[PDB]
């Protein structure tokens, strides 16, 4: 998930 | 005034240029492939801009990917509307990328575009201000009814704050019209129905395969 | 308590029944078939309730017509949520016609009625009073965004009438929570989203042919 | 318009 990922980030 | 209202004005994320390809045709498939990757790259944004929202990253993950998944198009749409609100049947994607009637039957745009340009009517006979505008972004992620929320009474209390930020915000600044807020609630239902509009049409675009589109656009779009 | 309150609590039209065929088998062009003959009943009854709102009658018959063909089928829905919120996972159309989830399945409808019953699961955690139910029908009607309005002005001016009639029915009964009545306006985007997702099911149900439907529902179905 | 007709009678 690239959201996820920026989510995280 | 208000702090979060403050604090959202500071959090607006910077303009974002369209950048239309000089060396490519004006066609339907340049226009669509322009907005697709103003939104890809605005959605970057998003996300880094919902973190600022007071309790919005104290939510689980799965929670703040489920708000955004359900309301990501709205706040796209509020950003062209507050845009396009010193312009007169024009919607202003970015300042290099301004749409008219006639742009819009050549890139297919017609009727969402009309659909958008009746939220600017009622926010510019209404003076929508920026800190409303903030406000109502901010309102309208915590209020974008996903059927997947795990901590239901953490994202009521979200919606909560927000709306007592905008009721406090007009309380001050709007003592004329002690219904104000109220009035910039309603106004919620039509962008929920532009925004579906805008979702299903960009869906109906990516099943025709004729229109690239980036990883995160598309990660939100096959959400639904 | 408030006077339009209780004069909309005496215009809420009287129950009907479903009244499913049966000698016919069951099947979903049966359900469907039940469903919109009584939808087609109920807008007859909506009509005359409309006439009913002050000021609704005073408006052109053009824009009578146009809050009734933007709005219909958020009032209907309304009224399925309405009767629904004693019962658990199911919907009551009618006190003959209660669907539940296998049921929602064999008519083709589990999509369209689980997001009924997402309002429903709202309305009744927010405790919503019968009320508040007549109230946001009206505002609803009001509210529903036709792009056909000739008096803009005072299309806006029925809008602030039913408005400060909730407000007032809040700020007398719900002390206890001063942001109650714009919580229940949070809750009409939801509506506007369950109501397109239905008008757009039973299009779809229209240009495929199985299903009879009469000339009024027909005609509402059609003007979008 | 049967809508029509209802909102006259
Ligand atoms: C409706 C709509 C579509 C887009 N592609 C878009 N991109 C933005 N940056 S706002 C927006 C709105
Ligand atoms: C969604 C929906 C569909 C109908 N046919 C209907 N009929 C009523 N009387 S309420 C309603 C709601």
């Amino acid at each position: 998930s690239l959201l996820l990922h920026l989510l995280k980030s | 005034y208000n702090k979060i209202v403050s604090h959202l004005l500071v959090a607006e994320p910077e303009k974002i240029y369209a950048m239309p390809d000089p060396t490519v045709p004006d066609s339907d498939i340049k226009a669509l492939t322009t907005l697709c990757d103003l939104a890809d790259r605005e959605l970057v944004v998003i996300i880094g801009w919902a973190k600022h929202i007071p309790g919005f990253s104290t939510l689980s993950l799965a929670d703040q990917m489920s708000l955004l998944q359900s309301a990501w198009m709205e706040i796209l749409i509020l950003g062209v509307v507050y845009r396009s609100l010193s312009f007169e049947d024009e919607l202003v994607y970015a300042d290099d990328y301004i749409m008219d009637e006639d742009q819009s039957k050549l890139a297919g745009l017609l009727d969402l575009n009309n659909a958008i340009l009746q939220l600017v009517k009622k926010y510019k006979s209404m003076k929508l201000e920026k800190e409303e505008f903030v406000t109502l972004k901010a309102i309208a992620l915590a209020n974008s009814d996903s059927m997947h929320i795990e901590d239901v009474e953490a994202v009521q209390k979200l919606q909560d704050v927000l709306h007592e930020a905008l009721q406090d915000y007009e309380a001050g600044q709007h003592m004329e019209d002690p219904r104000r807020a109220g009035k910039m609630l309603m106004t919620l239902p039509l962008l929920r129905q532009t925004s579906t509009k805008a979702v299903q049409h960009f869906y109906n675009i990516k099943l025709e395969g004729k229109v690239p589109m980036h990883k995160l656009f598309l990660e939100m779009l096959e959400a639904k």
